[PDB]
């Protein structure tokens, strides 16, 4: 089962819909991007090794592509990865909220009055 | 299909072993006809008769090893007035196990045959005690 | 799997049962060290068509030569096991 | 469902089952198919004349389109076979294990 | 019931699917298909289907004329093989003619179901339509409206026939 | 005073047509070294005719 | 072949796919379907060499016969409710029909037979081909009737697709028989998911392909079509045959690599849906593909099998042609589990 | 040297040089834009500034 | 049913005649007439042999080309639709469709038969 494709109001090609614009965007630093980066970086060093060209200096420029395209893939990745959990996070509580009946709120005892059973070690 | 399994389990389980070994005979038989169906596609037996021959084989020793299963278990489950216990499907497992060996003419098959087919019984049952699903329906 | 490992005890009887159903030949007569000429009263022709024969039996071609030499069952199960690599 | 709708899915059923028991010749196959292909545009035609469903009468003749795609594909096929083995026997097809 | 005209083709349309399915030499599966098309064109036309009855026979004809010219050049079997030339084919037909005579007699008396749904008979006259109108054929008008509505569909099969030209000729270049 | 690494018995258990040989499997044979059978030469027969005198 | 009827026809088989995957109606699905066979039937050809001519005629076969089960199943649901709309497929018994002539497409066990032999028939391009871009017509429609699927018979025939992949893979001396019963295995993970969450399947779809294609990028690049051949590239080649061990690692699905996250990922969701045997068999059985993925890694890189004296021309050339995106797929087929949560995009 | 000329030799192509680093360069800046309208946008949608 | 009548006469007329030619006269049927006729000398090998075609890849194509006659031929219908400039540019477009595949089998020497 698909549980998001039929929601209603979705575009079907758009990757990344206007609302998504209301949230906050994944910083430069992330470290989720850092790791874009360092894939990018690790392409370059195998391409490098496989071409038979010294493996840490050949072809800077060709690195720079490498992690540059990784770079800029990453980020709009982030950023439609946040954007579809935040919508699972509002679908969810939208739900809580107007099915009252299904999530009742529960008067939760303290432990002196719950009876735990004591299973001794020995 | 599922006929002879709603057949089986309709009875209870220390009782009327008579019927019980037989659904379980049941069983056992349309197991072996469909291991023979397919063994016969997938390797010819070069005759009519050769063909016949293995399916009987097949089929029989299936049959045989069902029968075996249902009526050790039924009596074990009866004997020891302890129903769904999973101790009387090990022993028909066993038994089961034990037919195998003894048809197939191996010790190494049999005791291994008995010691799988016994734990596999047990198993089961446990998870008709607990409602474990094999095939569980979808839910989230 | 392929054809058995034939031995030499195979080879033999599968020329004596063709000797024997050659029509120009007592059955009870002939032992493998007999000759076709001498023993049989057998000419050319007839050796001819008993190494046809052996040839239909084991299904190789045995030349004009190294068939002239064939002359008593014996020599055509040596021949027979040269030319298949059986020994024992 | 009528007598009609039953005996063209039997004529299906029956041509299925002749594709996959092979004898010997791939010809003989290859009839199966087209026969199979016949079954499905005679069950097709019939389901949308009854319903008088007027776009779909487009359809049939479409299907018996990629049906002459599916023939000329394996006659070819037949004919290269063929000349690898001077016959269109199936059993020749064994160069390739599991 | 009435004339039982439908149900005698659709049995000689199953018939001749047996005979086919047998698989004698294709030259008789090749005469079996011909009377199965044939036959198929006649249920087609018992149910207003003119146009899509009479194309399927011609070109099912043609088809069928090329796979005999293929038979005598790439299946020929020195001894072609009938019907009741070997028990493997004979045993086919008879399982074929058996197994339809016995689902034609367990649906026609009683009513049973087979795999999907069940039948009482009543003749394939029950279910038309009523209909009374028009100047034209809706078949007809259904078929022509590929030029105007499926514009999609003729771009795909002329794509496709085009494709299967190149295909066969590719195929067969060996080399 | 040297690391043990494959020798030719090491790796010929590799190069049959399976890993397990077998009764009936030990007939098959490897493929050949491009997917290139020998070319089957089958005598496609032709067609012999009286023309003549009638 | 030329070279511009090569293109036309790679442009066939995947305009094929797109008009499955982008299709409303049954009738232009299995048009799709028909185009795509079509399309790749000289592909496999493309070297004529008559064990290309065994493998095109049995793909045929099994396609061909699929796509006649796919019609009648089409049309049995048209007769029970007038409906040409992809959906959840009204009558049960065209949804068995479906399902099983979407499994002969795929290759699902006990209709596994044709994909080993076919992949060795073919060139190790067409094995590329017909192991990755083949799959996703078959799978796409699969997704759409999800909801309708039976779950007893889609996962039996994973179950036995796991088993029978594994079992299959331990025999195999040839690399591409090997890369056919691992592709039979992930058809198997791929379909046990697929009833209760369709985004794992598309995910568990890229990671294989990516990986698939890695190891097939590899094997060409050192033109190695058994494992004697392939032992020999160690002394022409060592940093291949070091990456095509940690590839061979990862589709084991050994952590931390990328092959480890289809298989978590899929275990969890049948384990939220109260199923627990099932992955556990499911896991366990894995361990198949991992041993005749290691008796490689064994043979090519952790050892050093013998050379032969004409390998050291060999030495004095460089591999003209390169792959551009062999090193991308390297590093997306290992380096890529610290980003699973990424896969709440594909859905 | 070597025997054959080796046309890739120690001028390296400098259109292919000079391409890829103004394909790096636009990327990165457009990121870097990028990066300026969507917070820009956020703090505009949210009443923050 | 009229046509249904039409065609169980002339099948039954033409039996009719071969009742008559089969029955009416007199038969003397021994080997040697009814050995196959190759000009007064015997049959070297048999009927039954591959006969080889030399035009089979003409044979493939005129599959095609036959059903492309079937997608043609509702043209007449096709002109009453009130989307004449749609229906035309279809009905040309399939036409050119066929004649560029005639024309790559051409050129591509599809045309000649095989020696
Ligand atoms: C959570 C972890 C966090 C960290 C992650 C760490 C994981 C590793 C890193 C990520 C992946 C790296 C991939 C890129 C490298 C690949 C290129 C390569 O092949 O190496 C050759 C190259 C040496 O070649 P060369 O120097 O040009 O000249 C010598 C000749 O080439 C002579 O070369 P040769 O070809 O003739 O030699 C033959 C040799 C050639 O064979 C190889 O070279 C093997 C290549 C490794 C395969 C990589 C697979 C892809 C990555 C997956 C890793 C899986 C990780 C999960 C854990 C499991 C471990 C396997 O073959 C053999 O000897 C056979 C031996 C069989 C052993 C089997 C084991 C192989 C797989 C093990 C992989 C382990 C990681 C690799 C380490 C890097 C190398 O190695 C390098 O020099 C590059 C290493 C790293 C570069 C460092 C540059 C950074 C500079 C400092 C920056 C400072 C940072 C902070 C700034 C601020 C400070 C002030
Ligand atoms: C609780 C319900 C019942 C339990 C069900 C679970 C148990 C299933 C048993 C499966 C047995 C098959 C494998 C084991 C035996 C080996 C086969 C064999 O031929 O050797 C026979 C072996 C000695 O024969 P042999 O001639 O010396 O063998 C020579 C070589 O060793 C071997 O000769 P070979 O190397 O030439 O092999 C011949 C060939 C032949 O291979 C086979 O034999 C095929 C067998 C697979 C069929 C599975 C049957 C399970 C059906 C359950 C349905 C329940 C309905 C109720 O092998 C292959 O090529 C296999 C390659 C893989 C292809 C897979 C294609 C099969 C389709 C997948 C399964 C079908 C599932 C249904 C449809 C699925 C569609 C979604 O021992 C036997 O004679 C016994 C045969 C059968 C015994 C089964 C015991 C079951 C008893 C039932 C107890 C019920 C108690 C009541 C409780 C309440
Ligand atoms: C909607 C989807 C559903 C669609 C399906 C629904 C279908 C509805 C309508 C069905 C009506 C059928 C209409 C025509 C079907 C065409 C049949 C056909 O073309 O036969 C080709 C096929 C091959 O023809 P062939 O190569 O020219 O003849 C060579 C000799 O047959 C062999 O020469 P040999 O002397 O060396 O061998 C002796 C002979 C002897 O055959 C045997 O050994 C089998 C005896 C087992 C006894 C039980 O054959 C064999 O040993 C080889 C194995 C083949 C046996 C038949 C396989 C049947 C299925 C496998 C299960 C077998 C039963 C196991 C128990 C299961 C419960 C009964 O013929 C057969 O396999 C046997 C005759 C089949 C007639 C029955 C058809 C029903
Ligand atoms: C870290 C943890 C450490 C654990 C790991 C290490 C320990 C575990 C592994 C070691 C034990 C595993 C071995 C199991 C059996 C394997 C047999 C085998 O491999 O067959 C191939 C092998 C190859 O045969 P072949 O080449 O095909 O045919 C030629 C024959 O070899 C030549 O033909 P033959 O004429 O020379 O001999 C054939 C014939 C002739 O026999 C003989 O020649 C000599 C007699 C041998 C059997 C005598 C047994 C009777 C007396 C023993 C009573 C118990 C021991 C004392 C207990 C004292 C209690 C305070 O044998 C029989 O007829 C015997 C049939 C059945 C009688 C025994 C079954 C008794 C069941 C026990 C019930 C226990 C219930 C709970 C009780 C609770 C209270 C303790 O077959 C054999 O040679 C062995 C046959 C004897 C098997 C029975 C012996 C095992 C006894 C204990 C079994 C329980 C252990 C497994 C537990 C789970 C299973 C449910
Ligand atoms: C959920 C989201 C995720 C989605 C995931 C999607 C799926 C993931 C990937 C799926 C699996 C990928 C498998 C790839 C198969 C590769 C097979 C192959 O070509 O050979 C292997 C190839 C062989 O290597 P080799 O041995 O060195 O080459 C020797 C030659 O083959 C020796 O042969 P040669 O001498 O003949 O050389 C000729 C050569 C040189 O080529 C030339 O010379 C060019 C000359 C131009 C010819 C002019 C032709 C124009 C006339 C034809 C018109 C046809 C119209 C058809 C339309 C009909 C409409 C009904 O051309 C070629 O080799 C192949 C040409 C490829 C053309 C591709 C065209 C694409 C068609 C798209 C159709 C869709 C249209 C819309 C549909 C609408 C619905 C109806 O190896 C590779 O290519 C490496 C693998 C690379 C694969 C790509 C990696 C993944 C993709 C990443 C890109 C981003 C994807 C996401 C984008 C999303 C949207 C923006
Ligand atoms: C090995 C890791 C995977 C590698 C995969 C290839 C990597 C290259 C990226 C591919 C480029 C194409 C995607 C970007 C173009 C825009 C996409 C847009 O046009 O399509 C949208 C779709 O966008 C894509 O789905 C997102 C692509 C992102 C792929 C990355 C996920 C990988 C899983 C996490 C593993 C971590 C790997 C991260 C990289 C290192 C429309 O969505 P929708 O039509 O409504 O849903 C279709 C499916 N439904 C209907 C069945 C639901
Ligand atoms: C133009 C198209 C329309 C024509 C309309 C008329 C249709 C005519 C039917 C076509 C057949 C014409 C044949 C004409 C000659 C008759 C041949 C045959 O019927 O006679 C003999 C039939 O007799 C049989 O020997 C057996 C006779 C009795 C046994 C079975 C018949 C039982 C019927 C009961 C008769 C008792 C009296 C009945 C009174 C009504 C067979 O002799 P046979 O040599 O092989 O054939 C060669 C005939 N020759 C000699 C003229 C050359
Ligand atoms: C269907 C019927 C068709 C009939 C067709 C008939 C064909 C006729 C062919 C005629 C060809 C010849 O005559 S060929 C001419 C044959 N003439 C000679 O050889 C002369 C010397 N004769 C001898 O050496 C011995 O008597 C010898 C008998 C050979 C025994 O040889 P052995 O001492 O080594 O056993």
């Amino acid at each position: 089962m698909t549980m998001m494709s039929g929601r209603p109001g979705r575009v079907p090609l758009q990757f990344l819909p206007n609302e998504a614009r209301s949230l906050p965007p994944p910083k430069l630093t992330d470290p989720r991007l850092v790791y874009m980066g360092f894939l990018g970086y690790c392409s370059g060093l195998i391409d490098n090794a496989i071409r038979r060209r010294p493996v840490v200096s050949a072809g800077l420029h060709r690195q720079l592509l490498y992690v540059t395209s990784f770079v800029f893939f990453g980020y709009y990745l982030l950023k439609r990865q946040d954007y579809m959990y935040a919508l699972r996070d509002h679908d969810m509580f939208a739900y809580v909220k107007s099915h009252p009946e299904d999530f009742p709120e529960k008067d939760k005892k303290t432990y002196g009055e719950i009876l735990e059973e004591f299973h001794p070690v020995r | 299909a599922k006929t002879l399994l709603h057949k089986y389990s309709d009875i209870p389980e220390g009782t009327e072993c008579h019927r019980k070994a037989y659904a379980s005979t049941s069983i056992g038989g349309a197991t072996g006809l469909i291991v023979s169906a397919y063994s016969i596609a997938l390797k010819p037996p070069a005759s009519f008769l050769e063909g016949v021959a293995r399916t009987g084989r097949y089929t029989f020793t299936s049959a045989a090893i069902g029968a075996i299963f249902g009526l050790t278990s039924c009596i074990s489950a009866q004997v020891r007035e302890k129903p769904d216990d999973p101790l009387n499907y090990f022993i028909g497992g066993c038994a089961g196990g034990l037919t195998l060996g003894a048809r197939t003419r191996s010790y190494g098959i049999g005791a291994a045959a008995c010691a799988y087919m016994g734990l596999t019984a047990a198993l089961v049952k446990m998870g008709q005690l607990e409602g474990w699903q094999v095939f569980a329906e979808p839910k989230v | 799997s392929d054809a058995p490992p034939l031995t030499l005890e195979a080879i033999k009887d599968r020329v004596l049962y063709v000797l024997k159903l050659y029509d120009k030949i007592d059955p009870e007569k002939l032992s493998v060290n007999s000759h076709f000429m001498k023993d049989l009263g057998l000419d050319s022709l007839d050796q001819v068509e008993i190494i046809m024969a052996m040839e239909d039996e084991f299904g190789f071609e045995i030349p004009d030569i190294d068939a002239e030499k064939l002359m008593c069952p014996q020599e055509i199960v040596d021949y027979i096991a040269d030319k298949k690599d059986v020994y024992e | 469902m009528p007598l009609v709708y039953m005996n063209i899915i039997m004529a299906f059923a029956i041509a299925l089952a002749g594709l996959l028991m092979y004898r010997s010749h791939l010809m003989s196959s290859l009839l199966c198919l087209e026969g199979m292909m016949l079954s499905l545009f005679i069950m097709s035609t019939l389901i949308i004349l009854n319903t008088h469903f007027t776009l779909a009468n487009m359809m049939p003749i479409i299907l018996l389109v990629f049906a002459a795609c599916e023939a000329a594909l394996g006659l070819s096929l037949l004919v290269m076979v063929s000349n690898t083995y001077g016959t269109d026997y199936v059993q020749n097809l064994n160069l390739l294990q599991c | 019931m009435t004339m039982y005209i439908a149900f005698i083709l659709s049995t000689i349309f199953v018939i001749g699917f047996v005979g086919f399915s047998s698989k004698p030499s294709p030259i008789y599966g090749g005469l079996g298909l011909i009377v199965s098309g044939g036959v198929g064109c006649g249920i087609v036309l018992n149910f207003g289907g003119s146009f899509l009855g009479l194309m399927v026979f011609l070109i099912y004809l043609g088809g069928m004329l090329v796979v005999f010219g293929y038979t005598t050049a790439m299946a020929t079997e020195m001894y072609p093989e009938v019907w009741v030339s070997n028990k493997t084919v004979f045993g086919a037909f008879v399982s074929g003619l058996m197994m339809e005579f016995c689902m034609v007699y367990y649906a026609l008396k009683e009513e049973e179901v087979e795999i999907i749904f069940k039948f009482n008979g009543l003749g394939d006259w029950v279910i038309y339509d009523t209909g009374d109108s028009g100047f034209f054929s809706e078949e007809a008008m259904g078929i022509a409206a590929l030029y105007s509505y499926g514009t999609w569909l003729v771009i795909v099969t002329g794509w496709s026939l085009l494709i299967g030209v190149v295909v066969i000729m590719e195929i067969t270049r060996g080399n | 005073a040297r690391q043990w690494q494959p020798d030719v018995e090491w790796a010929e258990q590799f190069g049959g047509a399976v890993m397990y040989p077998t009764k009936e499997t030990a007939h098959w044979k490897p493929p050949p070294w491009n997917d290139v059978d020998p070319p089957k030469d089958t005598l496609v027969s032709n067609l012999t005719l009286n023309f003549g005198p009638q | 072949m030329n070279p511009i009827i090569y293109t036309t026809l790679i442009m066939t088989v995947m305009s094929g796919t797109m008009l499955v995957m982008i299709s409303s109606h049954w009738l232009l699905i299995w048009i799709g379907f028909e185009m795509n066979l079509l399309a790749m039937i000289p592909v496999l050809m493309k070297n004529f060499n008559p064990r290309a001519t065994e493998a095109a005629t049995k793909y045929f076969l099994t396609q061909a016969t699929a796509s006649m089960m796919l019609m009648m199943a089409i049309i049995i649901n048209l007769l029970y409710s007038g409906q040409w709309t992809i959906t959840k497929m009204f009558n049960p018994v065209a949804m068995t029909m479906m399902t099983m002539a979407l499994a002969m497409k795929l290759g699902l066990s006990p209709f596994h037979f044709w994909v080993p032999e076919v992949t060795q028939g073919i060139s190790l391009q067409a094995g590329l081909l017909l192991l990755t871009w083949q799959k996703l017509a078959p799978l796409s429609v699969l997704c759409q009737i999800s909801q309708s699927i039976n779950p007893n018979l889609m996962l039996t025939m994973a179950m036995l697709s796991i088993l029978i992949g594994g079992w299959g893979g331990l025999n195999q001396t040839q690399l591409r028989k090997i890369m056919a019963y691992s592709s039979i295995a992930h058809m198997g993970w791929m379909t046990a998911v697929l009833p209760y969450n369709t985004t794992m399947t598309i995910l568990n779809l890229l990671i294989y392909i990516t990986m698939t294609l890695a190891m097939f990028m590899l094997l060409i690049h050192s033109s190695a079509t058994t494992t004697l051949s392939l032992s020999h590239t160690w002394n022409k080649m060592p940093v291949i045959t070091s990456l095509m061990m940690v590839t061979l690692l990862s589709m084991g699905g050994l952590p931390p690599l990328s092959g480890f996250m289809p298989k978590w990922m899929i275990i969890q969701e049948m384990t939220k849906n109260e199923s627990i045997i099932m992955p556990t068999l499911m896991a366990m059985t894995a361990l198949l593909n991992l041993y005749f993925y290691m008796r490689l890694a064994y043979s090519s890189s952790l050892t050093m099998f013998p050379s032969t004296n004409n390998m050291k021309m060999k030495w004095q050339f460089e591999h003209t042609k390169q792959m551009k995106l062999l090193p991308t797929m390297i590093v997306l087929s290992t380096l890529v589990l610290p980003m699973t949560p990424a896969l709440s995009s594909l859905n | 040297k070597f025997y054959i000329r080796e046309p890739p030799h120690g001028s390296p192509d400098w259109l292919k040089v000079g391409l890829t680093l103004g394909t790096s360069v636009f990327l990165w800046i457009y990121l870097i834009k990028q990066h300026k309208e969507d917070v820009l946008e956020y703090k505009r949608r949210n009443g923050l500034e | 049913m009229n046509i249904m009548l039409t065609l169980l006469t002339n099948v039954t007329l033409a039996s009719l005649l071969v009742l008559i030619a089969f029955w009416l006269p007199q038969l003397n049927a021994y080997s040697e007439k009814t050995s196959p006729y190759e000009c007064g000398f015997d049959p070297m090998g048999s009927a039954r042999l591959p006969f080889s075609m030399k035009f089979f890849l003409v044979a493939i194509t005129f599959l095609l080309f036959d059903l492309e006659i079937a997608l043609l031929l509702p043209l007449p219908w096709a002109s009453q639709t009130n989307n004449l400039k749609t229906m035309l540019t279809m009905a040309l477009f399939l036409l050119i469709l066929l004649a560029a595949s005639l024309a790559y089998e051409w050129t591509q020497k599809g045309l000649e038969w095989a020696e």
